[PDB]
């Protein structure tokens, strides 16, 4: 289907001794596929999938440079910021960027972002027109015009329209052993009694990818939504995901209820119930 | 000023005897600097990993921290986990039903 | 692959 690929960027500042703590993570679609940790020992930029380690050296000195620069910038965003907010060199402040872009299932050009957070608070971010900037407040206003000014949106839209598609292309072809795998949701259901009377039922998906999903309950084929549990979507450190929703029933009218699992790796959805 | 979600689980059903991987996700945080122990009957782990730090659309940060482990019958789980929005350490036990 | 490009400070 439609495809992604988006970058994670936090800078934490150290107010005690020394430089922002500096970490950035890459990913396609749902897969980490590069990471840099200036606490790490490299002070590289690192291969976390198998597809990325084909790169040659020329790539790998080219992402680590662009990364540092990143780094720096924000380094610098960090100071700036703490001026605007008329705030103490004593506490830590955190900057957060993520940008990408989209695909459809032609590969082409869907969607792009480039959107950026002080403290955990929408900052500045670009519009999706990839022209236009939504400043949060009075300070990201003098970043907008800062940004106007220097022609920024004009570069970013080049970027996130050609080269982070172009790219995203070809890494969907190196990694499409496993980029354009879906791995179904392996389902299950457990019963645990919560009295002599009354039971839980769980409905379990597991190994699924994307992380994309949807777990429903029905009694006798009607949405049901009372007394019932969704856990957020997790990770099983293998690259999979799991969820689960339960529902407590009184026993022995366990036929009724049916749990209903849509996934983008199943052509009809399942369902499963108890017996 | 947000404070952390944990879930607590393994990467497979559980079989007691069988070893497997005992998680801890946290996520909805902010800031970023975070305390997690995975705890074998009350104490620590030693050799436990995490997950490179992200973010989710509203800006809060997620981890997964991670140990080989074997269920049995004896042995109690947990991850506990420390972070400015909270007043005191929080303890969540691991059931292998969740 | 990064953007090569982000050097405008806030
Ligand atoms: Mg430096
Ligand atoms: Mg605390």
């Amino acid at each position: 289907g439609s495809h992604s690929m988006r970058y994670f960027f936090t800078s934490v500042s150290r107010p005690g001794r020394g430089e922002p703590r500096f970490i950035a993570v890459g990913y396609v679609d749902d897969t980490q596929f590069v990471r840099f940790d200036s606490d790490a020992a490299s002070q590289r930029m690192e291969p976390r999938a198998p597809w990325i380690e084909q790169e040659g050296p020329e790539y790998w000195d080219g992402e680590t440079r662009k990364v540092k620069a990143h780094s720096q910038t924000h380094r610098v965003d960090l100071g700036t910021l703490r001026g605007y907010y008329n705030q103490s060199e004593a506490g830590s402040h955190t900057v957060q960027r993520m940008y990408g872009c989209d695909v459809g299932s032609d590969w082409r050009f869907l969607r792009g972002y480039h959107q950026y957070a002080y403290d955990g608070k929408d900052y500045i971010a670009l519009k999706e027109d990839l022209r236009s900037w939504t400043a949060a407040d009075m300070a990201a206003q003098t970043t907008k015009h800062k940004w106007e000014a220097a022609h920024v949106a004009e570069q970013l839209r080049a970027y996130l329209e050609g080269t982070c598609v172009e790219w995203l292309r070809r890494y969907l072809e190196n990694g499409k052993e496993t980029l354009q795998r879906t791995d179904a949701p392996k389902t299950h259901m457990t019963h645990h009694a919560v009295s002599d009377h009354e039971a839980t039922l769980r409905c379990w998906a597991l190994s699924f990818y994307p992380a994309e999903i949807t777990l429903t309950w029905q009694r006798d084929g009607e949405d049901q939504t009372q007394d019932t549990e969704l856990v957020e979507t997790r990770p099983a450190g293998d690259g999979t995901f799991q969820k689960w929703a339960a529902v407590v029933v009184p026993s022995g009218q366990e036929q009724r209820y049916t749990c209903h699992v849509q996934h983008e790796g199943l052509p009809k959805p399942l369902t499963l119930r108890w017996e | 000023q947000r404070t952390p979600k944990i879930q607590v689980y393994s990467r497979h059903p559980a079989e007691n005897g069988k070893s497997n991987f005992l998680n801890c996700y946290v996520s909805g945080f902010h800031p970023s600097d975070i305390e997690v122990d995975l705890l074998k009957n009350g104490e620590r782990i030693e050799k436990v990993e995490h997950s490179d730090l992200s973010f989710s659309k509203d800006w809060s940060f997620y981890l997964l921290y991670y140990t080989e482990f074997t269920p049995t019958e004896k042995d109690e789980y947990a991850c506990r986990v420390n972070h400015v929005t909270l007043s005191q350490p929080k303890i969540v036990k691991w059931d292998r039903d969740m | 692959y990064l953007d090569s490009g982000i050097h405008s400070g806030a």
